[PDB]
């Protein structure tokens, strides 16, 4: 049941998750080897991901969360890379959706910073790179990203280099 | 997936060495996240 809407570039909704996405831009340890050598992005397209039994899934373990937490769901909007873009629009996050050896253990990761889900678009790591070409630093193939709404609650902060 | 810490419904990944990165972020449940926006782009070859 997922329908996805354009927004146009005269929308300010698009200019806004635009404006996030550019400003999120930093340099990576790795020089650009995950995820390429890039200071910025040509934004092709933004699309609303509108699917009512999925939100309603949201809805509800927010107010849920926020129940626990003295009225407060800590939501945040966040970027996610993956190659199952395809898969989540259409029927949610899950556990084939997590991060099995990440740092913080089996879960879905999330990052303020766009250049870092950037990195996990083709992969862990960013795999072997495009489809096409297998260049992690492909200018030329298209990449999708999302940005979502994440519900926080009471977050276990982690000192990590 | 693994379970939150007890007590917690997520973790959050602060930077401790590099001053320019923001944090990151990790839920335990598929529930606690709508895929809002879908981003289509290219990364851009520096001048
Ligand atoms: N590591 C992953 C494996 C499968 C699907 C997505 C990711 C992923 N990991 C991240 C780790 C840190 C910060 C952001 C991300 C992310 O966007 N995707
Ligand atoms: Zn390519």
């Amino acid at each position: 049941g997922t329908i996805l809407i354009d927004l146009s570039p005269d929308d300010k909704e698009f200019q806004s998750v635009e404006e996030e996405m550019q400003s999120t831009v930093r340099e990576h340890r790795d020089g650009g080897h995950a995820g390429g050598i890039f200071n910025r992005y040509n934004i092709l397209k933004i699309q609303k991901v509108c699917n009512k039994k999925l939100w309603e899934r949201y809805t509800h373990r927010r107010k849920e969360v926020s129940e626990e937490n003295h009225n407060h769901a800590n939501e945040r909007m966040l970027f996610h890379g993956s190659p199952f873009v395809n898969a989540i629009i259409h029927k949610g996050f899950d556990e084939r959706h997590a991060y099995i050896g990440g740092m913080f253990g089996a879960g879905i990761y999330f990052a303020e910073n766009s250049s870092k889900s950037n990195q996990y678009v083709y992969g862990i790591g960013g795999g072997t790179g495009c489809p096409v070409h297998k260049d992690r630093s492909c200018y030329i193939c298209h990449r999708q990203l999302l940005f979502c709404r994440v519900t926080l609650g009471k977050s276990f902060l982690q000192f990590s280099a | 997936m693994a379970h939150s810490p007890p007590g917690h419904h997520s973790v959050t990944g602060r930077p401790s060495v590099n001053g320019l990165a923001l944090a990151e972020y990790v839920i335990y449940r598929g529930e606690q996240a709508y895929p809002e926006y879908l981003i289509t782009y290219q990364i851009m070859r520096p001048e």
